[PDB]
């Protein structure tokens, strides 16, 4: 899963 | 409703204690109460609100993914029929997740966004709006999936337009917005090329502005730039 | 009440799904529903019940300890007065913890223990009774603290007496009971010598019986024996 | 904190 903030 | 009798400052104090205790549901409830006092939120307070709900919904999303995977396996050829329970329990988690998203969206609509005039506050809230529509989109399978996706896109786009006009390319809010909108493109909108272009352009424009920054601002911006690079590496 | 309309088997199925999803509150609610069907629990089902509530109360205890530490620091000389919020929020967490303990104790009293005739089931439940009174004792500060402590002690002692008569010294339930009763002595009863003696004797008597075991039983018993050694190392 | 099971 890709990085989000 | 439940927090109506508690002072705003006490709600904020308790949200911070709840964070220290890793009690994120409590933290979110305190911050909801604080928002419902009706006053604008400071930067620190906006970050408390975001951390609380990110952690609550993050846990629901992870649970939903576990359950959806079990459910998909149940629908493969040669899988034994186990009854309605997996679907029911995935639906239960899903409904709870949707409820949290609706709560956040509700706070933004009543009345955080409309009172947010400064670029940093308005972009922050519009990013949140995009994010919680994105979480709704992750679980959407019916007649409104397109409209949910478009609601996320519209919120992110408004945030992007403001951030490009009003904030430097290293601003952590602008970077985080771009990071998340890029993930929206890749994971939700079936637009991996747009995702990759956005991440790359965002990274490169930030790189070019690092020279203007203090040591501490440099640290903050480079952290998120590394997330952009991490995604680019995953995708290329 | 809420689970009254759901089949027993469906509650058990869902508890297992909740475990996979790390949804321990849901898992505990499902298992409470299953107990309230009124039938005895199998070994697997007893373990689902214990895992669920251990994880729920474990999280509450960790939160309580964070908050109690902040509160104790607030009461030191030279600490600035910050109002009632820390105490209030510690009390909130505490009350919730007490509620979970009371729920578990209630299931044991109505009617798990009284229907449990086999040594393995009866010892398992009495260990649980000791454990949840121990959690109550951790937070007790008033007129009933002694009685709560004695309730834990009595439950553990009954379990110990049955386990010594009816189970081999390597039995994982007997070992886990001894491990926890030893911690009760050290942390609750102000009896570190008793704690150390119990752990040592339990370890040594188990060691002497390992030769009787299969590979898989050996693995199960040695795991808990290592916990006994770990505590002994912490305490000596 | 000591180990319990
Ligand atoms: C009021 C305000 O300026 N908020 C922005 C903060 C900028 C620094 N932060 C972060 O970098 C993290 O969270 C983000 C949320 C939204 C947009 C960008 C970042 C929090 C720490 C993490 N290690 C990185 C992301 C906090 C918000
Ligand atoms: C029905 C039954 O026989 N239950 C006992 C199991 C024995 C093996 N287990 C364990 O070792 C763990 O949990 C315990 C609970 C109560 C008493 C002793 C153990 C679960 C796995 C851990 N790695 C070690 C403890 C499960 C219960
Ligand atoms: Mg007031
Ligand atoms: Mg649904
Ligand atoms: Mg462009
Ligand atoms: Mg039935
Ligand atoms: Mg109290
Ligand atoms: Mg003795």
């Amino acid at each position: 899963f890709p990085a989000t903030v | 409703g439940a927090m109506g009798s508690m002072e705003r400052a006490s709600l904020i104090q308790k949200a911070k204690l709840a964070e220290q205790a890793e009690r994120y549901e409590d933290m979110a409830a305190f911050m909801k109460g604080a928002v419902e006092k009706g006053e604008e939120l400071s930067c620190e307070e906006r970050n408390l609100l975001s951390v609380a709900y990110k952690n609550v919904v993050g846990g629901q999303r992870a649970a939903w993914r576990v359950l959806s995977s079990i459910e998909q396996k149940s629908n493969e050829e040669g899988s034994e029929e186990k009854g309605p329970e997996v679907r029911e329990y995935r639906e239960k988690v899903e409904t709870e997740l949707q409820g949290v998203c609706d709560t956040v969206l509700g706070l933004l609509d009543s009345h955080l966004i409309k009172e947010a005039g400064d670029a940093e506050s308005r972009v922050f809230y519009l990013k949140m709006k995009g994010d919680y529509y994105r979480y709704l989109a992750e679980v959407a399978t019916g007649d409104d999936k397109k409209r949910i996706i478009d609601s996320a896109r519209s919120a992110y786009q408004e945030a992007m337009d403001i951030s490009k006009k009003e904030m430097p390319p290293t601003n952590p809010i602008r970077l985080g917005l771009a990071l998340n909108f890029s993930v929206f493109h890749y994971e939700i909108a079936n637009s991996p090329e747009e995702a990759i272009s956005l991440a790359k352009t965002t990274f490169d424009e930030a790189m070019a502005d690092l020279h203007t920054l203090s040591e501490d601002s440099y640290k903050d911006s480079t952290l998120i730039m590394q997330l952009l690079r991490d995604n680019l590496t995953l995708w290329t």
